[PDB]
């Protein structure tokens, strides 16, 4: 294909192993959000690596917006660190990523429907709802988002090589039904 | 049954906090009094500030610090320019409280 898709976000879990006074994490770190009224749990940002993490009364936390598994495992290691420097027997446990995103752009136009109604057991697309096609790609298990633009979203994997390898699976279709 | 107390940090209620806290020490007032006049400008703040306040003032600048405990939301913005009716300013801190209940 000679494209590379670009790694947007990446969400991973870290068990921290002792539990929280949400009220007590809220109050003496920066740039905390607690409102238990809409969700139990203290929403927290840090700008190196830019990410934003849950913090749970369970110790347990999950962060976003990761773009590598590096700045993934590296920011959870900060929050981990603020955590303890506010003052609890926080450690860095069982960190895991769940799920990695990332997106193309393959430069040229896309027929949609022409594709769903190709692949129709994997394909639903209806523009009322939403104007990209979800294709349920089965191997690798990912989804992908298809735009008339030529733009392509990958999400639902676990390794950054199933994002890869499920676009290098759709690119010939994508191919087969640019607009020319 | 009652307004915020965050209008007590301002000028006008620090400077009630000095006069009140005088009128205590010399023996002139008993505290509870001294607490149910605080009380009373909490009130009058709000709808002094709700009824006579005509003007609308922008800040825009680089937000250095937020949070939001207890529905309040806490602010640090740091080189910021404030535009009343053009101020510069090097750091202001913005505490506020939901207009609902």
């Amino acid at each position: 294909s000679g494209i590379v898709p670009t790694l947007q976000n990446i969400v991973a879990t870290v068990t921290l192993g002792c539990r929280l006074d949400l009220k007590t994490v809220a109050l003496h770190a920066r740039n905390a959000e607690y409102n238990p009224k809409r969700f139990a749990a203290v929403i927290m940002r840090i700008r190196e690596p830019k990410t934003t993490a849950l913090i749970f009364a369970s110790g347990k936390m999950v962060v976003t917006g990761a773009k590598s598994e590096d700045d993934s495992k590296l920011a959870s290691r900060k929050y981990a660190r603020i955590i303890q420097k506010i003052g609890f027997a926080a450690k860095f446990t069982d960190f895991k990523i769940q799920n990695i995103v990332g997106s193309c752009d393959v430069k040229f136009p896309i027929r949609l429907e022409g594709l769903a109604f190709s692949h129709g057991t994997f394909s639903s697309y209806e523009p009322e709802l939403f104007p990209g096609l979800i294709y349920r790609m089965v191997k690798p298990k990912i989804v992908l988002l298809i735009f008339v633009s030529g733009k392509i979203v990958l999400t639902g994997a676990k390794q950054r090589e199933e994002i890869y390898q499920a676009f290098e699976a759709i690119y010939p279709v994508l191919s087969e039904f640019r607009k020319m | 049954p009652g307004y915020y107390e965050l209008y007590r940090r301002s000028t006008i209620g620090n400077s009630l906090v000095d006069a009140l806290d005088t009128l205590i020490s010399d023996g002139r007032i008993e505290a509870s009094l001294a607490m149910r006049v605080l009380e009373t400008f909490d009130k009058v703040v709000a709808e002094t500030l709700k009824d006579n306040t005509q003007s609308k003032l922008t800040v825009k600048g680089n937000l250095d610090t937020y949070g939001f405990c207890d529905d309040v939301w806490t602010f640090i913005v740091k080189n910021c320019q404030v535009t009343v009716e053009v101020i510069s300013v090097d750091k202001l801190r913005i505490v506020a409280c939901n207009s609902k209940k």
